[PDB]
């Protein structure tokens, strides 16, 4: 039961990680609905140094084999009523990505379920007991409008709508 | 020095869509992102968005998501909002805003605004005005005081914009508020009160511009 | 999310005197309270930033004030050229609005009376227009008589915005005919009356 990623070109399978942590946008504007959305990152490679929490690899909306949290679930950010503020995310166990060669790159949906589902429960605690929906990134040059990242070299580019559209009530 | 340019006034059909341009420079284009604020006639300031302009991120205002696309293009240090499948209160002016350095400062300190764009949403198309003479003579002069101008008629949609000897007289000039003539067309006068004794030897022309049909008048403005 | 309350929506000062606007936010926003003034047709301009700053180049009497919740916009002095509608902000909200207007001692309009151009005649149509140069208050009762004949109903008045040097208020009185009934009658005439003075400016159709 996976949640399999389309990913150009194809990734190796000895370019699967663990993915350790994410960078999300809350997006702005009013809603009279008491949802809070996230994306992944509008920002740039600022904003994901910024995290401190990069291993080795350059990657974009996740953090590749960095570094976990100690107990729970970490999130941070400079100015959470700021919309033009990252939010890092630090995740304690890490989801592993597994790229088969032949043009994915695939996660246990359980996994990555309860990963949002921990993520979720902590924005609750900064923005108020709200519904919260991940919703796909809102554009940008290839490497951020895609989870994108460097292994051996060579730039890789998942597709991460799959990642990113649910809501956590 | 820091300057933030938007492209002219534009009427669009109901359902069609629009792309405004905020052209800026004197500063480092991909360090700060680029808001867009649009204001309603005699309403209130609404965010519509912001775009990052290093890697082309951006963040919408939930009402416009689904309807707006805010894009750049760096070589030239220009940032677009197209919004699309317009409707009648989409009618407003479109500003572009830059704020201050958005590293350690909040990005939601607006230093620089563009001058803002006019979008009309309306069925109507663009007609050019025609200019009339308000001419100056003795009776319209009290006590060495000459009173002149330009009569606007019958343009759409806003904005024109007047001037008198191509800017170069500005003090006495009222260019009224358009109004809407029960025809759907506008109309507007500018006047301005000079010495009577330069009737005869200073020469007074007004400039009507109508970006929205790319048509510019001046109507040189003669004594009787 | 983040919402404002600002007050009051419009204010009517005496030049020179203190002017305060309030603006309450709906959480704790620290000090990331903007303010901007607003000119007429003009964009936004920021005065005070992060609820205390003062823009480079802003004049002095403008301050600004507060933390946490309840915030403080001041003119000291108003002057003239201080007329306009001003904003506070917070992120992507921004507050209503004050707009702020000037009272002074009454002044009376210079009046001014246009006869259609021959331009425009040609084609059609005639447009007389009335001016109210540069008076106080803003009301002004304007009417047009032809032959001494009350019109009501073929005249469209437009005001500028308060004089930023002065304060004072332009007005404009434009009827509209056609050609034909335009020659139809001679004598034209707009009446402009402030409490116990009216001045009727007009003139004959052929002369000049
Ligand atoms: C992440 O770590 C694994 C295990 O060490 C490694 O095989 C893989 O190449 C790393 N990912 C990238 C993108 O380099
Ligand atoms: C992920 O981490 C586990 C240990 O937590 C390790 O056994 C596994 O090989 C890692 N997977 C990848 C793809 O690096």
């Amino acid at each position: 039961d996976t949640i399999t990623l389309p990913c150009r070109p194809a990734p190796p399978p000895h370019c699967s990680s663990n993915i350790t942590g994410l960078i999300l946008t809350r997006q702005g504007g009013y809603s009279n609905a008491n949802t809070v959305i996230f994306r992944p990152s509008g920002g740039d490679w600022r904003d994901i140094a910024r995290c401190q929490i990069a291993g080795t690899v350059v990657s974009t909306q996740l953090f590749l084999n960095g570094s976990l949290a100690e107990e729970e679930v970490v999130i941070r950010s400079e100015d959470w009523r700021d919309n033009a503020k990252s939010i890092c995310v630090q995740l304690a166990t890490s989801v592993e990505i597994a790229c088969t060669g032949a043009g994915h790159c695939a996660i246990s949906r359980a996994k990555w379920a309860n990963t949002l589902k921990q993520i979720a429960s902590k924005l609750r605690e900064q923005y108020g007991a709200k519904t919260i929906i991940f919703k796909p990134s809102s554009g940008g040059d290839p490497e951020f409008v895609n989870h994108s990242f460097n292994c051996g070299g060579e730039f890789f580019y998942c597709a991460s709508t799959q990642l990113f559209a649910s809501t956590w009530f | 020095q820091v300057q933030v340019v938007q492209s002219g006034a534009e009427v669009k059909k109901p359902g069609a869509s629009v792309k405004v341009s905020c052209k800026a420079s004197g500063y480092t284009f991909t360090d700060h992102y680029i808001h867009w604020v649009r204001q309603a006639p005699g309403q209130g300031l609404e965010w519509m968005g912001w775009i990052n302009p290093y890697r082309g991120g951006t963040n919408y205002a939930q009402k416009f998501q689904g309807r707006v696309t805010m894009t750049r293009d760096t070589s030239i240090n220009t940032a677009y909002m197209e919004l699309s499948r317009l409707r009648f209160d989409d009618t407003a002016v479109y500003y572009c805003a830059r704020p201050k350095d958005c590293s350690g400062g909040s990005c939601y300190d607006f230093d620089y605004w563009g001058q803002g764009t006019l979008v009309t949403v309306s069925s109507a198309s663009t007609k050019g005005p025609s200019v009339f003479p308000l001419a100056p003579s003795s009776k319209s002069t009290s006590g060495g005081t000459a009173a002149l101008g330009c009569l606007v008629k019958d343009y759409f949609p806003e904005p024109v914009t007047v001037s008198w000897n191509s800017g170069a007289l500005t003090s006495g000039v009222h260019t009224f508020p358009a109004v809407l003539q029960s025809s759907g067309l506008y109309s507007l006068s500018s006047v301005v009160t000079v010495p009577s004794s330069s009737l005869g030897t200073q020469t007074y022309i007004c400039n009507v511009n109508h970006k929205p049909s790319n048509t510019k008048v001046d109507k040189r403005v003669e004594p009787k | 999310n983040i919402q404002m309350t600002q007050s009051p929506s419009s204010l009517s000062a005496s030049v020179g005197d203190r002017v305060t606007i309030t603006c309450q936010a709906s959480q704790d926003i620290s000090n990331y309270l903007n303010w901007y003034q607003q000119k007429p047709g003009k964009a936004p301009k920021l005065l005070i930033y992060d609820a205390s700053n003062l823009e480079t180049g802003v004049p002095s009497r403008f301050s600004g004030s507060g933390s946490g919740t309840h915030f403080t916009f001041t003119i000291s002095r108003l002057q003239p050229e201080d007329i306009a509608t001003y904003y506070c902000q917070v992120y992507e909200t921004f507050g209503q609005g004050t707009k702020v207007e000037i009272k002074r001692t009454v002044a009376a309009p210079s009046v001014f009376i246009f006869p259609p151009s021959d331009e425009q005649l040609k084609s059609g149509t005639a447009s007389v227009v009335c001016l109210l140069n540069n008076f106080y208050p803003r009301e002004a009762k304007v009417q047009w008589k032809v032959d001494n004949a009350l019109q009501s109903g073929n005249s469209q008045e437009s005001v500028t915005e308060q004089d930023s040097k002065d304060s004072t208020y332009s007005l404009s009185s434009t009827l509209t005919l056609s050609k034909a009934d335009y020659e139809k009658h001679k004598v034209y005439a707009c009446e402009v009356t402030q409490g116990t003075t009216s001045v009727t400016k007009s003139f004959n159709r052929g002369e000049c």
